[PDB]
């Protein structure tokens, strides 16, 4: 019984910090890559992220590399999203995510659900 | 009747021309099973032979295919020496100790003591072999090593000699794999054919029997291949075991990812078997009455 719980999310003036946390539960997240998706309403879901397994490499989609940090603790079953210099168009829930392929014809998506990310424009 | 020494030397002179013949097909092979292993950001996607082929020629130029022919060139020599050598020395053995008949379960015990010493002998050519073929400048892996020799001096200075020795029991059951299902299927195939009469016990039996002898072996050793050959060109620290690569594998891709590269797997070891016959036997010929 594969359960995500992704929190960290909030509240955040443009180009300020944020770091997500995926509680990864029921199954042996060391044998799982794991994902990061964003969606915004009026827009699609979002790729944004992938580890390997133990972090052996991260990948990125292209709108936020070098922003975006993927990172992984298997002893905590737990999958990391930092989060530098937001910018308003970083606004969406974000969504952990595991791919079960195993014994399928094509992988099984896992969702969590969701942590709000809201960047705020506003001027001081 | 050749002298050893004709044997030997015609044999390392098939094995390696075989291998210099068919190793784009072995290159496209450890592409394949080497692609969705990490994620690539550039277009370019490996599918089927001339596909994979292609890309590679067309992407990396045509000496990309053959990377790492030197360390093939090496074992195929080690191998086809040790090869005679130990036929001749265990499997006159096996049939002078009780003196009996070539039984299939003499050939299973020949076959695989000769395969382990020479999977042992060779496992430094095939992890410089492997981990030069799957190299590449496009996906985003730096490349380790520009060539085989440097490949070596480099796994063995910042890995050691054991380094060099990487996915050897990987390697170890996939030869028993091979060996084993290779004779089992041909035997038991050709033995159908007979106990109906289907088809003519000149070599036209012999070849589709050995055809669908080696694709069985080339099915049922595929998922060690796969993991055979992402385990050896992982660097290390990477994979904390070979079934842990393997469960990764599975959990990652699923079950058919256990079947990558299987076409140009078989291609490669039907078109070597049989150049390597061909060229062996008329090297032989050649040498016995020159
Ligand atoms: C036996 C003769 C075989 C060639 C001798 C070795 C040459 C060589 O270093 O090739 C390595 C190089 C790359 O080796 P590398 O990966 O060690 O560098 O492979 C080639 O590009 C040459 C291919 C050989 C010719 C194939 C003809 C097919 C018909
Ligand atoms: O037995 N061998 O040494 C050997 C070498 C290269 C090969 O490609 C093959 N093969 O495919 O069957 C076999």
């Amino acid at each position: 019984q594969v359960q995500l719980v992704e929190s960290g999310g909030g509240l955040v003036q443009a180009g300020g910090s944020l770091r997500l946390s995926c509680a990864a539960s029921g199954f042996p997240v060391m044998y799982y890559n794991m994902h990061w998706y964003r969606q915004a309403p009026g827009k699609e879901r979002e790729w944004v992220a992938a580890i390997e397994s133990t972090g052996w490499w991260a990948h990125y989609a292209d709108s936020v590399k070098g922003r975006f940090t993927i990172s992984r603790d298997n002893a905590k079953n737990t999958v990391y999203l930092q989060m530098n210099s937001l910018k308003p168009e970083d606004t969406a829930v974000y969504y952990c995510n595991v791919k079960d392929f195993g014994w399928r014809w094509e992988a099984y998506d896992y969702w969590g659900q969701g942590t709000q990310v809201t960047v705020s424009s506003l001027e001081h | 009747h050749p002298t050893l020494g004709v044997q030997l030397f015609s044999a390392g002179i098939a094995a390696c021309l075989a291998d210099v013949i068919t190793f784009p097909l072995d290159t496209a092979k450890v592409r394949l099973q080497v692609q969705g292993e990490c994620p690539t950001s550039s277009v370019i996607r490996y599918k089927g032979v001339l596909g994979t082929i292609t890309a590679v020629v067309k992407t990396e130029g045509r000496m990309k295919l053959y990377s790492g022919l030197p360390a093939g060139l090496q074992r195929q020599i080690s191998s086809a020496s040790l090869r005679i050598g130990l036929y001749d020395t265990v499997q006159e053995f096996l049939t002078a100790g009780k003196e009996t008949a070539p039984s299939l379960g003499s050939k299973i015990l020949a076959g695989l003591t000769t395969g382990g010493v020479a999977v042992f002998i060779g496992q430094p050519t095939e992890v410089v072999k492997v981990r030069l073929q799957a190299q590449s400048h496009l996906h985003g892996i730096k490349p380790r090593y520009t060539g085989t020799y440097n490949a070596y001096r480099i796994i063995a200075t910042t890995e050691g000699l054991t380094g060099l020795w990487k996915g050897t029991t990987p390697n170890l059951m996939r030869s028993v794999i091979i060996n084993c299902t290779e004779l089992v299927t041909y035997d038991l195939m050709k033995e159908a054919f007979v106990k109906n009469n289907i088809l003519a016990d000149d070599v036209p039996c012999h070849l589709v029997s050995a055809l669908i002898a080696g694709f069985c072996a080339t099915a049922m050793s595929s998922p060690v291949d796969v993991v055979k050959t992402r385990f050896i060109n992982s660097p290390p620290g990477q994979y904390k075991s070979v079934p842990n690569c393997a469960m990764k594998v599975f959990t990652n891709e699923g079950p058919t990812a256990f079947f990558k590269g299987l076409v140009p797997s078989f291609l490669r070891l039907g078109s070597w078997n049989v150049i390597m016959f061909v060229c062996f036997e008329q090297l032989k010929r050649e040498l016995s009455k020159s």
